[PDB]
């Protein structure tokens, strides 16, 4: 189950 | 950071991404919320980038080690396990401590005050992960409180499409099936956002469509694990 | 991390690099060192895979840095360099330290010492790719300095297929062409120990020759790039 | 050019 990964602008 | 300007502290954020620095990014983009002046987008964008890096780095490592504890069930394990989710539980306080120190209270516009809450409910998931004792419903309640009054803003105040209400449903739901063992409510969430994202992509650009779309299907990449 | 028991730092050593907390695993090992002991072979890996990572991954984000600032021409760009060079020398300085407190000195057997000459050439090798003043020249002949007394040693004392002797040719070559200005001779060193290698293969078990043909190739992988 | 990677136990 992914979350946003959210890692890179 | 006191002694240096805010554009140069946003300016070395920008460096310390591009060189995979991720702790040198956070540590300056804590420094220009504690100039104390609201962020802009990018900026919000930055400070979030720089967190999730660092704690997704510690989750992943505590996630190492507690499987090698539980095999093992010397002290050696737990006692590095314990380490490491203190410093995850040290930068998950650290985080919640400028949303409330004092970034969400002075978030007026929908697409701030949505950020920093889904931000809010990340981190205390975060430390609902870890959690074991006396406050774990606490932090699991803290959470979806959070999450609540930022999916109740984004359904009054953004389309059903726009990017942050997306992934805030998105980890939203992840938090249902993960932390509050609610799979049917994590299914519900994931399905109702992606059909009426679907519905609405037809009002928007080629561009927003690019970025609507690559978070639709990361639901359905949840929904196909799930169902 | 003078509390803790040797055979605990060394634990906590592999449980941190299963993590991928290389600055944590760095830490250790410099406590296990400080312990007074001598290493074994296994002891040695471990302290050089960490301080590895941990000055691998400066030096990628110095080359990212560098690169940006060598573009631009505000102060930001080299203030951050700065930041990370310091940073970058400072454990090469540690290492350097543990190596001539006392690891060298105590280390007599052939593969500790060329094990410990070779770090010592690195980490010159590394404090060699950053400098710029007065003692450069002075930094890069005390890499030379250490990589050659480890070659001399490892002529006299180790098979042709050493992979402690195979990796330490190899980057005395890097050595030569990327510090020295020294290309042919780089190139020179990386044939002959090919060469001389591959003449010895026939005397080794399939675990050896699988552990020594790795090496080979990269060497071949280099002489590909030169040549 | 590549020297030893040395990056893992
Ligand atoms: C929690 C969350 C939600 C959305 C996004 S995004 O879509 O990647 N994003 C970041 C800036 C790009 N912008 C164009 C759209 C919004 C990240 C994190
Ligand atoms: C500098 C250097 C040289 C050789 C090696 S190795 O071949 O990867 N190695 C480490 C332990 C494994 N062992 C079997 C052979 C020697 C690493 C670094
Ligand atoms: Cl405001
Ligand atoms: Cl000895
Ligand atoms: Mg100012
Ligand atoms: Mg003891």
């Amino acid at each position: 189950a992914g979350s946003i990964p959210g890692r890179r602008s | 950071m006191g002694s240096m300007e805010r554009a140069s502290l946003i300016q070395k954020a920008k460096l310390a991404e591009q060189a995979e620095r991720y702790e040198d990014m956070a540590a300056f983009m804590k420094g220009a919320v504690e100039k104390g002046e609201e962020l802009s987008c990018e900026e919000r964008n930055l400070l979030s980038v720089a967190y999730k890096n660092v704690v997704g780095g510690q989750r992943a490592a505590w996630r190492v080690l507690s499987s090698i504890e539980q095999k093992s069930n010397g002290p050696e394990v737990r006692e590095y396990r314990e380490k490491v989710e203190t410093e995850l539980q040290g930068v998950c306080d650290t985080v919640l401590g400028l949303l409330d120190s004092h970034l969400i209270k002075e978030a007026g516009d929908a697409e701030s005050r949505v950020f920093y809450l889904k931000m809010k409910g990340d981190y205390y998931r975060y430390l609902a992960e870890v959690a074991t004792g006396d406050d774990k419903k606490r932090i699991i309640d803290s959470a979806r409180s959070a999450y609540q009054e930022a999916m109740d803003i984004s359904k009054k105040e953004m389309p059903p499409t726009n990017p942050i209400r997306l992934g805030l449903a998105l980890n939203f739901s992840v938090f249902h099936y993960e932390i509050a063992n609610s799979p049917e409510e994590a299914i519900s969430l994931a399905k109702t956002t992606f059909d009426e994202a679907m519905a609405d992509l037809h009002t928007l650009s080629e561009d927003s469509y690019k970025d609507s779309t690559l978070i639709m299907q990361l639901l359905r990449d949840n929904l196909t694990l799930w169902t």
